[PDB]
DNA sequence: GGCTGCGTACGTGCGGGTCGT
DNA sequence: CACGACCCGCACGTACGCAGC
């Protein structure tokens, strides 16, 4: 590329920068380049080493992560400090965390994991913690192990808050149940074991069997699209029930072969 | 007369140049940087940093217990980043140089689209725009840090996948996307210790188990041999197949993915919850993918252990 | 037409860059 | 870590093209 073109590109870039700066500086809001630079120089002295202070950085981190800070000693898991953002997150006042131990605040099944994690520089795990006014939520913890006050070790971590008329069943390309959700017990009355291994047609009223077979042949060919069909189904109580089944093959994301047909049968 | 004009038009320009170059270095100290660094910045860099600083201050003016504030940054696994609706990075955490190797001064004010893989630009453009103020996606962004911990020139930069999480906020309209980027660590090079609730597994590119750790026998009940060759899509609870399909697509297209929370049916009935962390292994002879590697976190104990869901449980 | 301020285009020189046998 | 090999970036010089008391 010719030198002149590169130089012209640089000139245009610099002019764009100057226009942006002129727009930004309150006093300018058109003077020449020199006056704009002087006004910006003077303006930047009415403000003000780091771009952002510590309080502002904390504000940004809380706006990005929706979490709280807590420090817990290694030996006894005793909370030594907890930010005031624990209240919005876990609806639990700071007084409920001070003096307690970390283990009291986590689900009983996570206690072993946490005791293994706090044992004695980074640390990262996933644990459930209790909500106040037991409801639990999944929180991802990130932090490190250090000496304190600035065995005398304490984990400084920041907890990030990680974000019926129908039942779902799968089928092979022949119609044999391979997975039946537990909602089948209420929806149609059969236990999940009662249906596994039996062709869906066997439960269909004789006159509408052909429609179901045609649908099962069509959906394997449509190869991705849905296909709804209504037919009568024999319930455990020998009562004929109208049901609607929306089906569409599932194709492996890499090989595009058919894994299984999933149907969402709904009681009408 | 033309001569005298040309002799008085070659003198004014010199004075103008001198004044401009002096004012520019007047503006280079007022930036919040050490004087040594700011004394060697070119003019474009000075303009960039000044604009970015003013923009950030305008932001915190609309957004806006002092001894423990300095622990927030060190207690984070990743770096912060503020991106405007046009793709201009108007702030980056100081610990960025530890994850990517590119210092903050080298990035601040640059357009994001310059440092991300071209195929991911549409994704980023969709996320930055107010189409739910929350955002969560994966992107690739240049990393000059080698596996051994060295730094290399930008031209030799590799691609690093960052799990971006955050929200977009509107300020009275300027829409700035605040994100906390978390690098997903390679399963090979792991420094964080693994809890007792973890088991490793390997897969082929179509998600068929090729090796599973023995601890799955204790955690879920399956033997390692019972799983080799059987598609991992058979064991997912049918209500999570969509999420796992999305995760598999991202894993194949981008190289790494961190799964949601799903359910893997257990041997004798019922299902345990899980989270997984996927990492593709490339062959360096032809750069062709070989096999997915995973780290599985078990979150709970077998729930609903009196239930039978799939044929393999009977 | 003078001569002044102001912006923009082309060429040249220099220090720091990267190869290479 | 060298040194001509350049190749690329950047900054400056000079002049050309326009308002306007």
């Amino acid at each position: 590329e010719n030198h002149s073109e590169i130089e012209r590109r640089r000139r245009n870039k610099m002019t764009a920068y100057i226009t942006e700066l002129s727009d930004m500086v309150p006093t300018c809001s058109k003077p020449d380049k020199l006056t704009i630079l002087r006004m910006a120089v003077s303006h930047m002295k009415s403000l003000r080493p780091s771009f952002l202070t510590d309080q502002e950085l904390k504000h940004l981190i809380l706006e990005a992560a929706d979490g709280f800070l807590f420090i817990v000693s290694c030996e006894t898991g005793r909370v030594v400090y907890v930010s005031d953002s624990v209240t919005p997150v876990l609806n639990q006042p700071q007084s409920e965390w001070f003096g307690s131990t970390l283990y009291d605040q986590v689900h009983p099944d996570d206690v072993d994991k946490l005791r293994e994690q706090l044992s004695t520089s980074r640390r990262s795990f996933i644990c459930r913690m209790r909500c106040g006014s037991p409801h639990f939520v999944v929180v991802h913890c990130t932090g490190y192990i250090k000496a304190w006050p600035p065995s005398k070790f304490c984990l400084v971590a920041i907890g990030r808050l990680q974000v019926p008329t129908e039942f779902i069943s799968r089928h092979n390309i022949e119609g044999i149940f391979t997975f039946v959700d537990h909602r089948c017990v209420a929806t149609v009355g059969y236990q999940p074991q009662e249906l596994l291994g039996k062709n869906i047609v066997e439960f269909c009223h004789p006159e509408d069997q052909q429609l179901l077979r045609d649908s099962f042949q069509q959906v394997v060919k449509l190869k991705g699209q849905v296909l709804s069909v209504m037919f009568r189904f024999r319930s455990k109580n020998q009562e004929w029930l109208w049901m609607r089944t929306s089906s569409f093959t599932f194709q492996n994301p890499y090989s595009d072969e058919i894994e299984y047909i999933i149907c969402t049968n709904t009681n009408v | 007369s033309s001569e005298r004009r040309k002799e008085k038009s070659r003198d004014a320009a010199r004075c103008r140049r001198s004044k401009e170059t002096e004012v520019f270095y007047e503006l280079a100290h007022e930036l919040p940087l050490p004087h040594s660094v700011s004394s060697h910045l070119d003019k474009a860099s000075i303009m960039r940093l000044a604009i970015s600083f003013l923009r950030t201050h305008k932001l915190l003016s609309s957004v806006c217990d002092q001894q423990m504030d300095n622990l927030y940054l060190k207690a984070l696994e990743g770096f912060i980043a503020v991106v405007t609706q046009d793709g201009d990075m108007i702030f980056l955490s100081e610990n960025i140089s530890k994850f990517m190797g590119l210092t903050q001064v080298e990035l601040t004010g640059h357009s994001i689209f310059d440092f991300t893989h071209p195929c991911d630009h549409e994704e980023i453009r969709e996320n930055l725009s107010l189409k739910s103020t929350e955002r969560d996606f994966f992107m690739r962004m240049k990393c000059t840090v080698t596996n051994r911990g060295r730094t290399v020139n930008l031209k030799s930069a590799t691609w690093k996948v960052l799990h971006c999480t955050g929200q977009v906020k509107v300020y009275n309209l300027l829409s700035c996307l605040i994100i906390m980027c978390e690098p997903i660590q390679h399963p090979s090079h792991m420094d964080i210790p693994l809890d007792s609730k973890t088991f490793l597994s390997r897969h082929s590119m179509d998600m068929k188990f090729t090796y599973c750790d023995d601890r799955i026998t204790e955690l879920i009940g399956y033997h390692p041999e019972e799983l080799l060759g059987r598609s991992a899509y058979e064991f997912y609870h049918a209500l999570d197949s969509e999420n796992m399909t999305k995760s598999h697509q991202n894993l194949c297209t981008k190289g790494q993915v961190v799964s949601g929370q799903y359910r893997m049916l257990a041997k004798h009935g019922g299902y345990v919850w899980l989270e997984t962390q996927g990492t593709v292994i490339y062959n360096p002879r032809n750069l062709q993918p070989q096999c997915i590697m995973c780290v599985n976190y078990v979150l709970s104990e077998i729930e609903k252990n009196d239930v039978v869901f799939s044929m393999d449980q009977t």
